[PDB]
RNA sequence: GAUCGAUGUGGUGACG
């Protein structure tokens, strides 16, 4: 049978920092120096990203 | 009131024998698609029949029933008998691909199953249907007179 | 006596109770539901599983109304309880959980697998667990004791397709896609049934009482009865490609089969014969049905799932005397009985009538000739009032069962209309749609006449 | 039956959908004469002769409905309240129409 | 101005298209009564039982109007099946021709449409019989029709899923060299079918239909046929237009006798070997009874009737009389009857209310 | 005068309807007495005269 | 084009009887020919 | 074209 899932990130590259693609997006994307954790709610707010998903969907 | 008449039940229930019915009596090419045909037929799909049997080029019904595997040529039959009744628009082209079936592929082939209750059917359907040819001439005829009076 | 209302002519169930359900309401998620499984509690809620997480959804509900996430892949086979207060499912670590419907983190883990585990199930009694995982084995174990009961090694691949008996505890079925399916019982150490199936069982599924098991592999669907041991009843192909999950109705009478080809198909188990079929976006992986049949749910292999929801009394003593109930006539009926001829012909020629029963039309039209009044009635009409009889006669004309009464009523109106065919265009333009209707008719049975010939050799020549 | 103590029954007769709005005894007393709240049938019931007749058509009476009556004293007429201010007279023995009389304004009671 | 009381013997029809019938349960005349209905009439006392309705259409009685007409009915199974035939001939051209199967229901008392048949043949039908044998497992109908065609029905379970229920299906078509089928008759015991082709007679078994035999003597048209009862079984009488009846024996398959005789009426006693026969002199309507084995008739009598006798019936009677004389003995155990053309019957003889005390009428 | 003689609740027909009563009766049947309806289609009957046109080829 | 001058023509049967007795011949015998065309059509596509 | 004995030419009930 051919059923094919779909991909999903281990690991992501942003701004020179690698981001772990298990972690929900808003607490992944704090790992930059610059970037808190209201930051990255403000951000995700403005890109209009689900918070439900982690960084690897 | 008094009234001495008695009315016996007639109700939707009793069983209706039309003559129509059956208890009232008794190399790589583009040539061919069989392989489409086969799947659809596998799976009752109304599209996928309908891509494959509406058609007009003779030839490529031809070579379509020639590939055809032969196992699976009576669902073809039932589709048939299925499509035959309906609006001549497409009637006409399915009595072609019927007639390209019989004429060519299985003149001797469909002597060999012994399976003539299944035809059967569809010889009484369009037995049943052709009853009405000498009024459609007078109809035709009275029209054709009336069109004279038209121009 | 009493009037007798026209006879309506006629010309010759599971289609109603199974198109009774509304529009179907569709609920993304993210990853392929690998299944659904509803609850047998008057909460009918569904549990989804898909990626790492298992979605709890209540009626309607688009959104989840509850999610357990704590897997870092890709959980496996969520399974309600008979109380539907517990679920069991796996992960590809190889454990067995535990959990609670309104809890976080599981109340028991298992840890004896050692690779991923895809399927687990309760028993008769709802104190112990069955699991079988791809490192080809089967584990029997118990819950308020927390440790394994008992081990089978009997499998060449990996095991994915497991059920249990409801009727009787101890007796399971599993199943691997090394074809086989392997039946272990009772208090012994070893199966008492093997069943040998052509193609990697996807799902197998017991039917409650007779025992008939159901096995699906690739486009086959296969049915065995334990009355007699390995008897192969029906094996049955409807499915153009692999058929991936089985489901049993409410009632026993209906079954049903979902595939990959987006088409699910419903059988009825006494004439083992197709009685319903229903079409999807995308190809169904999982297929489940809520209580009676209120609702089916199917999750597909995108992240989208299809939910298809459906004064004073008499005493004892007293002596009953019964009043007739007033009959309504049809307007028509009324109108034959006022001898309104004419007005119950612009009746049955009402477009919504035409269009929805042309029957009814045909009947008046039959009875008129009858009374032998049908000149009158078609007569003393302007072009206006003939331009909608000449549309319902080349509507309706070419079909076989209005075809006599139809013709002669065209005869009718041609006589009666010849005289003034010149003065209305659109009447002439009417005239030339039922002549083309016409010639197309009679060569379509010109055809027919041949072919009838064709067949007549064919036949004696049997 | 007519006893200080416990008045026994005799029988008890149920119509199906007959609210009966007046109901009375003929002025020889051997038959019963009921009607109902809109309902054109008039229901007579013969003790002697055990029969019950409806009687839902009158020849040549256009009213309706049927409901307020009067018997009387001697026995040889009924007479029915019509509308707009009819009065119907009707033979008792056949219960067929005698003849009509109108007054000016609606017909709110009547006796003999 | 509503019906009280209806005073009524027979019906009077303009046709009577079927013939005289008893029915098994209230042995009671069946005829043509109402257009559209069927007549039960009580023989004993001269009053109709009821009618029965058939065609359960309007009827109008403007002049110049082709009507349905129920024109041949039989019954099955001891009462249980009735078949009725029903046509309208409004053009030489096209028949309308339809035929409709009634069961008795025991639990309601009355008949229930089971089957109905649009078009069964071509043209008119000519004759109609059922197979009351009950050494038959499968009840039987034939339909014959001047189309030259005769149809056998059989029936057979139309159980499914859904719903359990009988019906009839045809079983057999046949024909013989494009000759119309006037009438047909079944044996006493159901295994042979006589069947009349025009001048001709054929013979088929009824287990496996096929034509065992054929009887043509030059004479004329076979207007009746019927087979012998009892110790006369193996005869078949058969009665030409051109005023002969013939006796056939089967087992020998050649004719015994054969005499001028013009008859109209031939009717066959179910409980006794005699054929008693109408014929149509100039003068009046003559009878003789006979026994097909003897070639004498055994009674004689003239001037029954100085107008026409169109049907005849034997009717059994419940207590069987007693006659020594071989003259007189055929009216031992069945009563015979017979319609002439004025629609007149004809047969053969040899001869406290509680309320009056409870409203005080009393005082 | 106008609504108690031809207003709503009255039994009025047309004179061409009311004079097609008799064709209805006669030994040889007519249509009606004035066939064409001026105001009913304009455009209707235009197209119509179009695909006439065209049928001739 | 002529049909409407036909019809005022009198006694016009007389003169097209024989092309009415020729109509109603060969309409006569239409269906049978065609069966027995479709049998020769069936035929000749075998043999060849 | 109308007419001084002229007569509308003529269709089928009933129980919220």
């Amino acid at each position: 049978s051919l059923v094919i899932p779909e991909k999903f990130q281990h690991i992501l590259r942003v701004l020179n920092t690698n981001i772990d693609g298990r972690r929900k997006i808003a607490f992944a994307i704090t790992a930059i120096k610059g970037v808190g954790r209201r930051y990255a709610h403000v951000v995700l707010r403005k890109a209009d990203i689900d918070l439900t998903k982690r960084a690897g969907e | 009131a008094i009234t001495k008449v008695r009315t016996p039940v007639m109700n939707s229930e009793a069983k209706v024998l039309v003559p129509g019915i059956p208890g009232h009596h008794a190399d790589l090419q583009t040539n061919s698609f069989p392989v489409l045909l086969t799947q659809g037929l596998e799976s009752n799909d109304f599209e996928m029949l309908n891509k494959v049997l509406q058609t007009r080029n003779v030839n490529l019904i031809k070579k379509t029933v020639l590939r055809m595997p032969l196992h699976t040529i009576i669902p073809l039959l039932q589709e048939l008998t299925k499509r035959l009744q309906g609006h001549p628009n497409s009637a006409v082209l399915m009595v072609q691909w019927l007639k390209c079936v019989l004429t060519v592929h299985a003149s001797y082939l469909s002597t060999l199953p012994d399976l003539v209750p299944q035809l059967g059917t569809l010889y009484q359907l369009m037995e049943s249907r052709v009853k009405t040819f000498q009024k459609l001439s007078h109809l035709h005829g009275k029209l054709i007179l009336l069109i004279t009076q038209v121009t | 006596a009493g009037y007798k209302p026209v006879a309506i002519q006629t010309y010759p169930q599971d289609t109603l109770y199974w198109n009774n359900y509304k529009t179907p309401v569709q609920i993304k998620e993210f990853g392929a539901v690998s299944k659904v499984d509803f609850s047998p509690q008057p909460p009918y809620n569904y549990a989804v599983t898909a990626s790492s997480r298992i979605h709890i959804y209540g009626r309607y509900s688009q959104e989840p109304i509850k999610t357990f996430s704590r897997f870092k892949d890709t959980a496996y086979c969520a399974t309600f309880r008979q109380d539907g207060r517990l679920l069991v499912a796996g992960s590809e670590d190889g454990g067995v959980q535990l959990f609670d419907i309104s809890g976080r983190a599981p109340l028991r883990q298992f840890e004896g697998h050692t690779k991923a585990v895809h399927t687990v199930d309760f028993t008769a009694d709802k104190y112990h667990v069955v699991s079988g995982a791809d490192d080809y084995t089967v584990k029997l174990w118990d819950i308020p004791n927390s440790k394994e009961i008992l081990t089978f090694k009997e499998h060449s691949d990996y095991v994915r397709c497991g059920c249990a008996s409801k009727l009787n505890p101890d007796l399971f079925i599993t199943g691997s896609y090394d074809h086989t399916v392997k039946m272990f019982d009772a208090r012994t150490s070893e199966s008492v049934l093997s069943v040998e199936h052509g193609q990697p069982v996807e799902s197998v599924l017991l039917f409650p009482s007779g025992g008939l098991l159901v096995s699906a592999g690739g486009r086959y669907v296969k049915v065995w009865d334990m009355l007699k041991g390995g008897q192969l009843l029906v094996s049955l192909k409807n499915h153009h490609k692999t058929v991936t999950c089985l489901c049993l109705s409410s009632s026993g009478q209906r079954l049903l089969s979902g595939s990959l080809d987006r088409k699910v198909k419903v059988y009825s188990t006494t004439s083992y014969k197709v009685v319903h079929s229903f079409d999807y976006a995308a190809s169904i992986l999982s297929l489940a049905l809520a209580h009676e049949d209120e609702t089916i749910v199917v999750g597909m292999t995108n992240g989208i799932l299809s939910v298809k929801h459906r004064n004073y009394m008499k005493q004892r003593d007293d002596i009953l005397i019964n009043r007739p109930a007033k009959k309504h006539l049809e307007l028509y009926d009324r109108d034959l009985k006022h001898f309104r001829i004419s007005k119950a012909l612009d009746r049955v020629l009402d477009p919504t009538c035409t269009i929805k029963t042309p029957e009814i039309t045909v009947s008046i039209i039959k009875e008129l000739n009858r009374r032998g009044v049908l000149a009158n009635a078609l007569a003393g009409r302007d072009e206006k009032e003939i331009s909608h009889v000449l549309n319902f006669l080349i509507r309706n004309l070419s079909q076989p069962r209005f075809a006599p009464v139809l013709i002669n009523a065209a005869e009718i109106i041609i006589d009666i209309y010849l005289p003034v065919i010149g003065q209305s265009p659109v009447v002439d333009k009417k005239f030339l749609l039922l002549q083309g209707l016409v010639e197309k008719e009679i060569d379509y049975q010109r055809e027919l006449l041949e072919t009838l010939g064709m067949m007549d050799m064919l036949f004696a020549t049997m | 039956q007519v006893d200080g103590k416990t008045n026994p029954k005799i029988q008890s007769i149920y119509l199906e959908r007959f609210p009966i709005f007046k109901a009375c005894f003929s002025a020889n007393g051997e038959e019963v004469l009921a009607t109902s709240t809109h309902s054109k049938v008039l229901y007579v019931y013969d003790m002697l002769a055990g029969k019950l007749i409806p009687v839902h058509q009158v020849r040549g009476l256009k009213e309706k409905i049927v409901r307020s009556f009067e018997v009387s004293p001697d026995g040889s007429f009924l007479l029915i309240n019509g509308i707009a201010g009819y009065l119907h007279l009707l033979a008792m023995k056949t219960k067929e129409l005698i003849g009509s009389m109108k007054i000016n304004g609606r017909v709110a009671a009547s006796t003999f | 101005l509503e019906a009280s009381a209806v005073i009524q013997g027979l019906v009077k029809d303009r046709s009577i298209f079927t013939g005289l019938m008893i029915d098994p349960r209230t042995k009671a005349l069946v005829l043509n009564g109402k257009p559209g209905h069927l007549q039960f009439y009580s023989l004993q006392s001269d009053k109709q039982l009821y009618n029965l309705d058939i065609i359960q259409q309007e009827y109008i009685n403007d002049y110049g109007l082709i009507q349905i007409e129920l024109t041949k009915a039989a019954f099955g199974c001891f009462g249980n099946w009735l078949a009725t035939v029903e046509q309208r001939q409004e053009k030489e051209t096209e028949l309308e021709l339809q035929m409709k199967l009634w069961m008795y229901n025991k639990k309601t008392q009355g008949f229930i449409l089971n089957t109905k048949i649009n078009m069964p043949h071509e043209d008119c039908i000519t004759a109609l019989c059922f197979c009351n044998a009950e050494k038959s497992e499968q009840p039987t109908l034939v339909t014959a029709s001047k189309d030259g065609y005769f149809k056998v029905w059989i029936l057979t379970d139309d159980s499914d899923i859904y719903k359990k229920a009988v019906g009839w299906t045809c079983d057999f078509v046949g024909s013989y060299h494009k000759y119309q089928a006037t009438n047909c008759c079944f044996s006493e015991d159901g295994s042979l079918l006589a069947v009349s082709f025009e001048e001709i007679v054929t013979i088929w078994d009824s287990v496996t239909w096929e034509l065992k035999c054929t009887f043509c003597q030059r004479a004329g048209k076979i207007r009746h046929l019927c087979f012998g009862r009892l110790t006369c079984s193996k005869y078949l009488l058969g009665a030409t237009e051109n005023g002969i009846l013939c006796c056939w024996n089967l087992l020998s398959c050649a004719l015994e006798w054969n005499a001028k005789l013009n008859v109209r009426v031939m009717e066959p006693d179910p409980n006794s070997e005699n054929i008693a026969a109408i014929s149509q002199s100039s003068v009046g309507s003559d009878l003789f009874v006979f026994k097909p084995s003897e070639p004498r008739p055994l009674y004689i009598q003239k001037g029954i009737s100085r107008e026409k006798v169109q049907w005849g019936v034997f009717v059994p009677r419940d207590v069987p009389e007693s006659f020594t004389s071989e003259a007189y003995q055929w009216l031992n155990r069945s009563q015979f009857y017979f319609l002439t053309k004025s629609q007149s019957l004809l047969t053969f003889s040899t001869k406290t209310t509680p309320f009056y005390f409870i409203l005080g009428k009393h005082r | 005068i106008h609504n108690s003689l031809y207003g709503p609740g009255t039994n009025r027909t047309t004179v061409n309807k009311f004079l097609s009563l008799a064709n209805k009766r006669l030994p040889v049947k007519r249509a009606a007495v004035q066939f064409l309806n001026n105001a009913w289609g304009i455009q209707k009957k235009q197209n119509a005269k179009r695909f006439k046109r065209r049928w001739m080829v």
